[PDB]
């Protein structure tokens, strides 16, 4: 996007931060689909099957 | 300038060349106040341009080979000119500055013109030093062998420091007594260190005692150029002195062969010659140059 | 003694937002603008109160109300056309600020003008709704329109269709919901305004020269005070010869019908401060290309910051960027046009093609004419 | 001349052991001067609070009498020859060292046989040095980095040895008495416990005969039997806080636990140092320093200055920061340094590691310069490893750091932990323990 | 062996975006456990009352 | 005097895995902060709930 | 520099209202009720907010819109009686924070 940030330490902070971004990634579509009880989700995890959502 | 002047003895030392040059030497080496927001780039440029020339250089390397240190020289240290300004001989005045300051100890120091670098006897000078004491050798201890110490500390009760300060510049000399004490018992202490060195003056001395203050000496130069720095700081301060480099051997040989008749003489200098005060604390009870 | 103004801290505040506030001294009258639209809030606020004490929002009755309120309580009619002539003033005073925030480089106060798009959609729906409220045959159409082309979102657009109606069409759970809706927005759009101004208060304001004006700096006291009173009297003058002399000029007379589900109107049209949006969101013939058009072209004006090129702030100095501004300016209005006509040509073309050329004019050419601008004062 | 074989050219530190256990390190140099010390495992953490200014009042005592040289004698024949004589204590260890001349080299060493072997106590010099020591605890009273460091530990190993000051409570150095400094001595002053180290200008063989000469058949048992361990101190997450609004400035120092001596981290730990550096106010770098702490610093004007430290004891130490500033800017500053402390535990890149390395590498060598600070290493380095770490070793374990085990070592040591504050002058703006305590950890990680 | 609370702290309470995942997660299996639970006592308690336990005598 | 001042006894409040003063911290250190934030971790996920 | 919690010009407002506030120590539950109260206030106007989204302000269908609110609206009954009860627990702490002013002198403000 710009080339202030381009170059090798900014790389390694990307990989730095990655799994962080993806971790948080991960927990806000977890809470995507408990928040709004989505059913294409939610008829795979076997336990919560019984909710019929 | 604030936490170099922290501390006292750096004013009394500021203070004690102002008192005794009245140029080239009373210079003070931390800039002065009206001074400060003055200062313009053109006078640095000046002085640059009139006094880092090419003949008042020393370029000094440990751990580097001698090419290397010449081609940087060759293609850097040639573009400027020659000798530049030349000086202006720090011709002696003497006199006396008190700074009342209300402080809990009083600082004095009183000062006469001694001899130059390179001069034999500023050597004797420096054996006088030690004749005195130039600082302690046991952490926490009595100073047994100072002379000073042994004078004033037999008429005092409350703490006390004194020693023997010596100052060469490469055209001048300042040699004489510093003393630290309590703000009532300033005289007596003051009194006590110069009478044992007019009592040093007269020739009352021990062999011994200059053997040892030899070996205080020598010892003192061989612990100086231990490290690395202190090494490559004499071995630049003798490069632009002189032009040459002495072997601590060399050294040791001229500390060696000075006579204690040599420091009769200087002690008689210091004696015989006008004085330089400089004081600071609450001096209500310190004496003034002629009531010495 | 003590100086109460400097010090009591209620009279701090007012004291520092609008006495001895450091302002520009030679900003024009349209820095007017804004200030006017504070007191058009408050207009409209006042004017909403007092059509608040009388309407009724239930299906059968919100159409006699409305005609009770303009033939049996006195005064009403004056309260509802000042109500919606008052709407119609704070659109236009509305665009000219944000005209001027375009035209002087006042985009640069970026927290300024989020706030302000911020408050610019706030308005927009809160004006909607209102147009809602009386339950007219444009009313009821408008809205079934507006939900109808909001169902083009995929998978969650026709739940959140039917959540928003409350059930299968606009009925009166929409219009109950859109009355509570519509009393609640303008007060969070007077907090909005509050934001907005300490945003702007942390920087002062931008001069039309758009140089840095410290060196020349009066006291809001008395000069704007007393120019913005002008103002207002002259904002005053034009709201009430709308109101007093030409009632219906700006409004569409469709709305005095009931409204009628079975029957529907030849030509259905928002209002005209919404016009221009929907030829944009009709130059596409897709439904989310034409939804994802509108959006952009009022979120177009958050992108503007960082499409600024040139190194002078303002447009004063700076003439091919006016000229581009006035044709930008030209075909918004061409917009504003073609959104009140139907579709057929000419005006398909027309509309596709003011389309196409706003966004290339506000996306590419005004900041290559800023670039080929620096060149000419050999500044790139 | 590279770097490696330059360290491969430094002279080995050869040791011997005596038969009575007591270890003799040299390493010799070109200098006409030598270093000569007396290294003893004995210090405050040794004591059990009924005699805890004990090895401070026998460093004083040291040098004014033994039983060969009564009085003032062993001033006279210490400084006839020039030579200089220092002695200091820690937490940890003791330290009796001559600098002299190579040539006075047998005379030093028994001058060093007659200091820890046969002292003499004499009691007026009891009294005129309990006075001494307590208006010199008087005058370290005003020093106010002395006091927070003392704070710091007061707090951080409460309940062990290691809170009590070297110098003790004042209580103790009214009524220490001639009997519990023989006893101290009689304990402490065991020949297992001891290394004669030299650096300089010295013969390893003719020191080793000297040794065996003065320092032979002394101490190597416990008269009773009673030998003493060196328990565990526990680690105590906590604040102390001296609240005085007269004094101009406020100092602060922040630690957490150290890994201890044996530890090869602290390594890592120094290079994590390295990275966020030390300031004072007459630096002339300005803004732009490497150090970001050290450069938002100046550019904010917050502190006078700031260090970090890494102090070691037997497993067990204390990694932090000390800064001295204004009262106002006090919380600012705090925030700035846990901001840095989360940086290395998440954000560390390779460039900051790489300029932390040589700045570990020329700090160690730099300090390694002269035949004291030899000497004073090859005397810490027999105490606490056992051997005398070469140089070149040094290197390969600095140079097998890299951001990775950086980032491992400080999240180990620094992310979620509770750190021991200690404050002293105009602290009110210093922030809570729960608020420290939140800023040692990131909700973004 | 180590205790629960210190595995569970080396696992999932160190960073707090792990910490957050397993909030979600336990928010998922907590609310389908006391739904479970909650309506089986309120069941248990009101045995023979509720329309689902008397709705098998109506359905024919 | 600095060193005269000595922190109190703390073992009326303090938990009995860092009561002993001659065992060392760090492997009891997890165990008291997973207690704690497991504490903060269900009632967030009520307060979810 | 980034302190941005006292340096934005909005965010600084609410750390100074409710971060970095300096607060009495010792003030005991009864300090606790007027933030209740701003509580109270905000959840009798979000239920107000949605009880405004069904009720007629018609003399012939108020009644009629409060039993289909009631009994119509899923869960609007738990809506119109969060409101009613709120109203009395806004009166309750109205009552114990006045309580607490007149007692604790807090009335030389
Ligand atoms: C033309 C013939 C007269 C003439 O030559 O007048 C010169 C005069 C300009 O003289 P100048 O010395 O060159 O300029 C200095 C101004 O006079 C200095 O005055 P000013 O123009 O800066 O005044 C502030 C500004 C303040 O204007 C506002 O506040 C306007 C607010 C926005 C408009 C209303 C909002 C709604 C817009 C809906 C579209 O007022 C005006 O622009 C004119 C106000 C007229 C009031 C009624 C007079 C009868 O012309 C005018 O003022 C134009 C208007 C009057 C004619
Ligand atoms: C109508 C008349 C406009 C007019 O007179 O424009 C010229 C005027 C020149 O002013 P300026 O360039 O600042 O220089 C002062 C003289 N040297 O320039 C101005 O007065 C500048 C006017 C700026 C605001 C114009 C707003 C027009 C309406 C825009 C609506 C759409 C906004 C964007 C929506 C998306
Ligand atoms: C209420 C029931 C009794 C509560 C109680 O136990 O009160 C005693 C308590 C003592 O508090 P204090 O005197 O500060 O002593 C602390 C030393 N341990 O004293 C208090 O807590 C005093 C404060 C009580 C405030 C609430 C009680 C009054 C509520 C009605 C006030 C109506 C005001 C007027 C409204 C209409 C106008
Ligand atoms: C909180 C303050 C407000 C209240 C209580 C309020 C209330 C009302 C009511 C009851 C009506 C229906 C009566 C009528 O038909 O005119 C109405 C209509 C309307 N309102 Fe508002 N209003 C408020 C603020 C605003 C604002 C700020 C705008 C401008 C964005 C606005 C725009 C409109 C419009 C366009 C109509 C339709 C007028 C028409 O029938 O032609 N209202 N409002
Ligand atoms: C709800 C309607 C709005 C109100 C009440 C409002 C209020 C104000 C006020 C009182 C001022 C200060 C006086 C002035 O400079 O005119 C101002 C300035 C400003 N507003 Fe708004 N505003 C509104 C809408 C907007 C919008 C939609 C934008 C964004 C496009 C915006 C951006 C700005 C900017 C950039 C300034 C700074 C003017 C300058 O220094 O040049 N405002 N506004
Ligand atoms: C702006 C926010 C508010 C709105 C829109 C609002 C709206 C309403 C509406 C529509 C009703 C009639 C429905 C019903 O009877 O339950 C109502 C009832 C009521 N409201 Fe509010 N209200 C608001 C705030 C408040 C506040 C702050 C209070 C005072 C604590 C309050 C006290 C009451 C009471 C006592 C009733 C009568 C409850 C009953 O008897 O059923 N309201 N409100």
């Amino acid at each position: 996007m710009l080339s202030r940030f381009l170059g090798p330490r900014y790389r390694e902070l990307a990989r730095n931060w990655i799994p962080t971004a993806g971790m948080w990634g991960t927990v806000g579509a977890v809470g995507l689909v408990w928040a709004t009880d989505w059913r294409l989700i939610l008829d795979w995890v076997p336990y919560i099957n019984g909710k019929f959502k | 300038k604030a936490v170099a002047f922290q501390n006292s003895q750096t004013r009394i030392i500021e203070n004690l060349h102002d008192v005794a040059y009245k140029n080239a030497l009373a210079n003070p080496l931390y800039c002065p106040d009206y001074r400060m927001g003055k200062i313009t780039s053109e006078e640095l440029h000046y002085f640059v341009q009139n006094h880092f020339t090419s003949a008042r250089m020393a370029l000094v390397g440990l751990g580097v080979s001698h090419s290397v240190l010449k081609q940087v020289a060759e293609q850097f240290l040639n573009m400027r000119g020659g000798l530049g300004l030349a000086g202006a001989k720090a011709k002696y005045r003497g006199g006396e500055i008190r700074e009342q300051n209300g402080d809990n100890l009083v600082h004095a120091a009183i000062v006469a013109e001694s001899a130059a670098i390179g001069n034999a006897e500023a050597n004797a000078f420096s054996v006088l030093q030690h004749l005195l004491g130039a600082g302690p050798h046991i952490k926490r201890g009595n100073n047994t062998t100072s002379l000073l110490s042994q004078s004033v500390a037999k008429g005092s009760h409350q703490p006390f420091d004194v020693s023997a300060f010596n100052a060469s510049y490469s055209d001048s000399g300042l040699f004489g007594i510093y003393t630290i004490s309590q703000a009532a018992a300033a005289g007596e202490v003051i009194n006590a260190a110069y009478n044992q060195v007019k009592a040093v003056a007269q020739g009352n001395l021990s062999s011994a005692d200059v053997q040892a203050a030899k070996n205080k000496l020598k010892a003192g130069y061989l612990m100086s150029v231990e490290t690395s720095e202190g090494f490559l700081s004499e071995i630049g301060s003798q490069a632009l002195a002189a032009g040459s480099y002495m072997p601590p051997s060399t050294v040791l040989q001229q500390i060696d062969s000075v006579a204690d008749a040599d420091v009769v003489k200087a002690a008689k200098k210091f004696v015989s010659g006008k004085k330089s005060m400089a004081a600071s604390g609450n001096l209500g009870h310190t004496p003034f140059l002629d009531e010495l | 003694m003590t100086n109460m103004r400097k010090t009591h801290p209620l009279f701090k505040i007012i004291n520092h937002s609008f006495i001895d506030l450091p302002a520009p001294s030679n900003i024009s009258s349209w820095w007017n603008f804004g200030s006017l639209l504070g007191v058009c809030l408050m207009v409209q606020i006042i004017t909403g109160l007092f059509l608040a004490m009388h309407y009724t929002s239930d299906t059968m009755t919100a159409f006699s109300s409305v005609t009770h309120i303009c033939r049996d309580v006195n005064y009403g009619w004056l309260i509802r056309y000042m109500h919606a002539n008052g709407a119609s003033m704070f659109f236009i005073c509305l665009f000219l600020h944000v005209g001027r925030g375009l035209y002087y480089g006042s985009y640069t106060f970026m927290e300024t003008w989020n706030i302000g798009v911020l408050l610019l959609f706030a308005v927009m729906a809160t004006a909607f709704m209102g147009y809602v409220l009386p339950w007219g045959q444009m009313s009821f159409w408008g809205a079934t329109v507006i939900t109808n082309l909001l169902s083009a979102i995929p998978y969650i657009g026709t739940t959140l269709v039917e959540w928003i109606w409350g059930g299968f069409s606009v009925d009166k759970a929409t219009l109950t919901r859109f009355f509570a809706f519509h009393f609640i927005l303008p007060f969070i759009i007077a907090a909005l305004a509050i934001v907005h101004l300490l945003f702007l208060h942390e920087t002062g304001s931008n001069n039309p020269t758009g140089l840095n004006s410290d060196a020349d700096k009066i006291p809001f006291h008395p000069y704007y005070t007393i120019k913005d009173i002008l103002g207002i009297l002259i904002m005053f003058l034009i709201l009430m010869t709308l109101v007093l002399f030409f009632p219906d000029m700006l409004g569409d007379p469709d709305n005095y019908m009931p409204a009628n589900p079975l029957n529907t109107p030849p030509h259905i049209k928002p209002e005209w401060y919404f016009l221009f949006a929907y030829a944009i969101l009709r130059s596409i013939p897709n439904k989310l290309g034409g939804v994802l058009a509108l959006i952009l072209s009022i979120l177009i004006l958050a992108l503007m910051p960082f499409l600024h090129t040139s190194k002078q702030r303002s447009l004063m100095f700076r003439p091919i960027t006016q000229i581009l501004y006035w044709i930008l300016v030209a075909n918004l209005l061409i917009l504003t046009w073609i959104g009140g006509q139907p579709v057929e040509h000419p005006f398909i073309i027309i509309g596709q093609l003011a389309s196409i050329s706003y966004f290339s004019i506000i996306l590419i050419l005004m900041p290559i004419s800023g670039i080929i601008e620096d060149k000419m004062l050999k500044l790139y | 001349a590279t770097f490696a074989q330059a360290l491969q050219s430094v002279p080995e530190t050869q040791v011997s052991i005596l038969d009575n256990g007591l270890r003799v390190a040299s390493e010799q140099s070109s200098h006409a001067t030598c270093t000569v010390g007396v290294w003893i495992d004995a210090g405050s953490r040794y004591e059990t609070e009924k005699n805890n200014g004990a090895g401070y009042f026998l460093e004083h005592l040291a040098f004014k009498g033994t039983k060969n040289r009564p009085g003032n004698a062993l001033e006279k024949e210490v400084e006839s020859i020039g030579a200089h004589l220092n002695a200091y204590s820690t937490r940890e260890h003791t330290a009796y060292l001559i600098k002299a001349l190579s040539k006075d080299l047998p005379k030093v060493v028994e001058l060093l046989a007659d200091i820890v072997q046969n002292s003499s106590l004499e009691d007026s010099q009891i009294e005129k040095e309990r006075d001494v020591i307590l208006r010199e605890m008087q005058e370290n009273d005003a020093s106010m980095q002395n006091v927070v460091f003392d704070y710091l530990h007061a707090t951080a190993f409460q309940g062990t040895p290691l809170a009590q000051a070297v110098e003790g409570p004042s209580e103790n150095v009214r009524r220490l008495s001639r009997t519990d400094l023989t006893d101290y001595l009689n304990r402490h002053y065991k020949a297992p416990r001891m290394v004669l180290a030299a650096a300089g200008g010295v013969e390893h063989q003719q020191l080793l005969d000297l040794a065996q000469k003065h320092l032979s058949s002394v101490s190597r048992v416990y008269e009773e039997d009673a030998v003493p361990g060196l328990t565990p101190c526990r680690f105590t997450g906590s604040e102390i806080r001296h609240r005085d609004d007269a004094l101009p400035l406020a100092h602060v120092a922040i630690a957490v636990e150290g890994p201890g001596w044996a530890n090869p981290d602290n390594v890592t730990l120094q290079v994590a140092n390295a990275i966020i550096g030390h300031y004072d106010c007459t630096y002339g770098g300005g803004v732009h320093l490497s150090s970001p702490l050290a450069s938002v610093a100046v550019a904010n004007k917050l502190c006078q200055s700031f260090q970090t430290f890494n102090i070691s004891y037997s497993d067990t130490g204390l990694l932090g920061a000390h800064f001295v500033c204004d009262a106002m800017s006090i919380d600012d500053m705090v925030f700035f340094l846990q901001g840095q402390w989360m940086r290395l535990c998440t954000s560390a890149t390779e460039s900051e590691v790489t300029r932390g390395k040589n700045i570990l590498r020329n700090a160690l060598v730099s300090h390694l310069d002269g035949t004291t600070p030899v000497c004073e290493d090859i005397g810490r380095s027999l105490l606490t490893y056992g051997r005398r770490i070469p140089l070149a070793e040094w290197e390969s374990r600095i140079q097998e750091v890299d951001a990775q085990m950086l980032r491992d070592i400080c999240s180990k040591y620094f992310y979620d932990q509770c750190p021991a504050v200690a404050g002293y002058g105009p602290i009110e703006q210093l922030p809570d323990y729960n608020r420290i305590r939140s800023g040692m950890f990131w909700l973004r990680f | 062996s180590p205790t629960i609370p210190s595995r569970l702290y080396s696992l999932l309470f160190r960073r707090t975006s792990t910490f957050a995942l397993t909030i979600a997660v336990g928010a998922l299996f907590f609310e389908r456990a006391f739904d479970q639970g909650a309506d089986a006592i309120y069941e248990h308690i009101n045995e023979g009352k509720l329309w689902k336990h008397i709705k098998h005598k109506y359905e024919n | 005097s600095h060193t005269d001042v000595k922190v109190p006894d703390f073992s009326d409040y303090r938990r009995a895995e860092v009561l002993d003063s001659t065992k060392s911290s760090k492997e009891s250190s997890e165990a008291r902060k997973g207690f704690s934030y497991l504490v903060t971790a269900t009632t967030t996920v009520g307060v979810a709930y």
